[PDB]
């Protein structure tokens, strides 16, 4: 038959600056969701683009279950989502960057969130969509900070022979 | 970042792509469909601008197209598209249909890139020439021939004028043994009726790409005297009259063994690619193919060597092996050691079969020197490579002396003084030149005399030198590249 | 002048590790007679029998006593700060030393601070002629 | 920032003039900053097709 | 380099590309428009604006 025989599909996707960007006296960001493709008769469709990139985003922009304090949470806003009580690979949803605390001098600080970020981005390598993360942050002064986040991808077809590591399972959205 | 959240709060990176400071720039011609204006730099996004851009099956478009599926992120694009001569003849090519097919089967062709094949079913027994010509409704658009399907033969005439539609050869499956899907009785011929006439020369590289850095330039065309242009221009970036643009093109000639040698101008800013004259796949795309593997997609690192069957592997490209080498082995050795680039199939199986190509050597166009003496010193494209990252660290170490105090008559910096002196200065220096040994050099030959520092009141006459200006003086070599070794196999009989 | 065994100009460099904040290189003057020590060859050799070694990692040292700064704190002489520093004797040595840290500090008495510094490496400048590449 | 400048102290009979100022008055003058209680921080993503 | 020469500023942009984003131009030397001298004999004792700053 047909060499294209990987039938999986891919679903929708968040997207950077999907609705526009929000701007401020401060400064200029982005506000992600989903994006609308149009035809020539109407037809809306969702895109599909950017699978990696979407996960990272959903994975960093939602807050986990927070841990216990001694005192209590009110039961609205106790963090994390319902639905991980069903999954089966024994790990929780979200991100806990937005849980730091000032502690010690702002350089303190700032290393405590890149390791958070760290340690909640490394759940990409578990599911298997991506070989490696890393982010490299820098700081230069009290008001401007900066952090870039590497994440590695692969081709859908395998090229090269005898690497080290494995084949990262989910390869199929090449990225 | 409202009604919620906390410390660290987020904005976004409006843009996905960061992977800037390395840049490609493809030159080439454009059909009239072409919507982008001429003699402009622009920036190339993806594949779906193409066509409306630049046109249907124009030269730039299928550069461009092999430039992004090698370079699939980690460099930005630019393209600078070119206009056809006043007086340009496109070339037209006959391929007549012989014979009425009378057993069913199937006609494939391959023409000049594996993704233009086609493959149309015979319709049935009994289906005369007319009937056939068919393919003219498979060949797919990109193809830059336009095919006419006239009565009985189909033309092909090149959608872009000049010498640039002056390539081809046929590789084809009917009057073969295989009766696999082949209709018997039917049998093709193939051979040229107008060969190109003219070809553009702009000469206004200093003002389009003024001032604008470029790590790789590609040039799609095969005229002497566009690239020796080119060359000129580059000669200039890396000129010392002024701050120094660094970059390198890529460039290709194709002929007989004694038409390439004549195009050997010991050009050190051009990396010539060689290719014989019966060369299965459209000339310009295999060197789009290389300058897009070497254009920083893989040399970020200034020292990696694009050669061999693992980094010197043209995948994009695909090809049927020909029954000859094309170039005897003879003439292989002959143009590696006048500067040239041979490459050749990357697999063993000389058949037929399809295969694709790597590079033997990642070699300039650099011989002899200025005078006459001969060297190698530029003779691999790592060493161009190298000579600009070394210039560029440099530069960024030496600004810390910026607007420091600097003491040259009376030597003893007094207490709580923040200054230096000469000797101070070249220690620092020699330091950072001694710690990037196994990074940009190899081990110098005598460290205590390759670096120099001398004030300028040491060099000028009495009474006309400047306070405060200094002429540092450095040598260097690349790191080493391999060795020879003298092997002397001697068995003994004697026990002892 | 090119016989005469001593000091002549002493530049140092601060780079505090809890603020990032770096001092432009000051000059410096010693506190007595003493002069600086240096250790260059980072490989210690120990006698086992019959002329055979035995060598160890070991580091390159630096003793530079030196007199403090009424401008720069105190703790920073002592190991709480990177130091970068350069010492040119009067017959032409020059004698460069990068990323070094301060070990064992002893107390001092507020102006003469004896520093012990430990580096990867240690450059030295001879002066011209040299015969060693 | 610098609590070497944010913090002095002065004596009464250096910001009068002469036989005006009194006997054991203190001017203390101070500069100060609260907790921070936010901070910014830009998230550049390239997820990037490999290539080495 | 004939501007300079002759006791003038030139500022520059701090990136060059066709993006057509924005930049910040910084000053390329900080020099007064002084030249030759009371008695009319070339020198360069208040080229730099920080001469005059010192003398002060």
């Amino acid at each position: 038959n047909f060499e294209t025989a990987d039938r999986r599909k891919r679903f929708w996707t968040t997207q950077v600056a999907a609705c526009g960007q929000s701007s401020d006296d401060c400064g200029d960001c982005a506000r992600p969701g989903l994006q609308l493709l149009c035809n020539g008769e109407g037809r809306i469709t969702i895109a599909t683009d950017n699978y990696v990139a979407g996960l990272a985003l959903n994975i960093l922009l939602t807050d986990a279950s927070k841990a216990d304090t001694g005192c209590g949470w009110t039961p609205g806003n106790r963090g994390g989502f319902w639905g991980d009580s069903f999954r089966s690979d024994n790990m929780r949803s979200g991100s806990k960057i937005r849980q730091v605390t000032a502690r010690g001098s702002m350089r303190e600080t700032v290393a405590l969130i890149r390791a958070y970020a760290i340690d909640d981005l490394k759940k990409l390598v578990a599911y298997g969509v991506a070989k490696s993360v890393d982010v490299d942050l820098t700081y230069q002064g009290s008001n401007k900070i900066d952090m870039t986040i590497m994440i590695q991808g692969v081709d859908g077809n395998e090229s090269r022979v005898g690497l080290t590591g494995e084949r990262i399972a989910n390869a199929w959205v090449w990225s | 970042a409202l009604s919620d959240g906390f410390v660290r709060l987020c904005i976004d990176p409006s843009l996905n792509f960061f992977g800037e400071g390395c840049k490609i720039l493809v030159e080439g011609q454009i059909t009239d469909d072409a919507t982008a204006a001429e003699n402009v730099v622009t920036c190339v996004n993806s594949e779906l601008d193409l066509v409306e851009r630049f046109g249907q099956g124009s030269v730039l478009t299928e550069s461009l197209r092999k430039v992004f599926c090698m370079c699939k992120s980690g460099v930005s694009v630019y393209a600078l598209p070119r206009a056809d001569a006043a007086a340009a003849v496109s070339a037209v090519y006959t391929l007549t249909v012989t014979g009425t097919a009378l057993t069913d089967g199937r006609v494939q062709l391959y023409m000049g890139e594996a993704e233009y094949s086609l493959d149309i079913g015979v319709d049935e027994g009994d289906t005369p020439t007319q009937i056939a010509a068919k393919i003219v409704a498979a060949i797919s658009p990109d193809f830059p021939y336009e095919a006419t399907a006239a009565a009985g033969v189909i033309t092909l005439t090149a959608r872009n004028g000049g010498t640039i539609g002056n390539h081809l050869s046929v590789i084809y499956t009917n009057l073969g043994s295989c009766t696999s899907v082949t209709p018997e009785g039917v049998t093709v011929a193939f051979a040229q009726t107008t060969p190109g006439s003219v070809n553009p020369e702009p000469n206004d590289y200093a003002s389009v790409v003024n001032e604008c850095c470029f790590a790789v330039y590609v040039l799609s065309s095969d005229d002497t005297d566009w690239q020796e242009n080119l060359r000129d221009w580059i000669r200039s970036a890396w000129d010392c009259s002024k701050p120094q643009c660094f970059g390198h093109g890529y460039v290709f000639n194709k002929g007989t063994l004694g038409q390439v040698l004549a195009d050997g101008d010991n050009s050190a800013e051009l990396s010539r690619l060689a290719l014989p004259t019966t060369y299965p796949v459209l000339p310009y795309l295999t060197n789009a193919a290389y300058g897009a593997l070497s254009a920083c997609s893989t040399c970020e690192n200034p020292e990696l060597n694009v050669q061999g069957q693992t980094y010197g592997l043209l995948s994009c490209i695909n090809m049927p092996e020909s029954c000859t080498p094309g170039w005897e082995f003879t003439e292989v050795t002959q143009l590696q050691n006048n500067g040239f680039v041979v490459s050749g199939p990357a697999t063993t199986s000389g058949q037929g079969n399809f295969t694709s190509p790597y590079i033997y050597n990642d070699v300039t166009n650099y011989l002899r020197d200025e005078k006459n003496r001969p060297n190698a010193t530029f003779r691999d494209a790592s060493s161009r490579r190298l000579a600009a990252a070394t210039g560029v660290a440099l530069a960024t170490f030496l600004q810390q002396f910026n607007g420091l105090a600097v003491f040259t008559k009376n030597t003893n910096i007094k207490t709580g003084i923040i200054g230096t002196n000469l000797r101070l200065m070249l220690g620092k220096i020699r330091k950072w030149a001694s710690d990037n040994v196994g990074v940009l050099f190899s081990e110098f030959d005598n460290i205590n005399e390759d670096i120099q520092l001398v004030s300028d009141f040491d060099v000028q006459p009495k009474c006309v030198g400047q306070p405060g200006v200094f002429h540092l003086n450095m040598r260097y070599r690349p790191p080493v590249r391999g060795a020879r070794i003298n092997v002397n196999l001697v068995p003994a009989l004697f026990d002892n | 002048c090119n016989k005469q065994n001593g000091v002549k100009n002493i530049l140092i460099t601060f780079t505090h590790c809890d603020t990032g904040e770096v001092i432009g290189p000051i000059s410096h003057e010693q506190p007595d007679d003493t002069l600086p020590t240096y250790k260059t060859c980072a490989w210690t050799n120990t006698a086992l029998t019959n002329g055979a070694v035995m060598r160890s990692a070991s580091n390159a040292t630096m003793t530079l006593p030196v007199v403090r700064d009424p401008r720069v704190p105190l703790a920073w002489y002592q190991g709480c700060a990177q130091i970068d520093a350069q010492v040119e004797k009067f017959d032409g040595t020059v004698m460069t030393l990068t990323e070094g840290a301060v070990t064992e500090p002893e107390e001092s008495d507020g102006r003469a601070v004896t520093m012990t510094i430990i580096a990867a490496e240690i450059d030295e400048l001879l002066p011209p002629g040299s015969l060693a590449a």
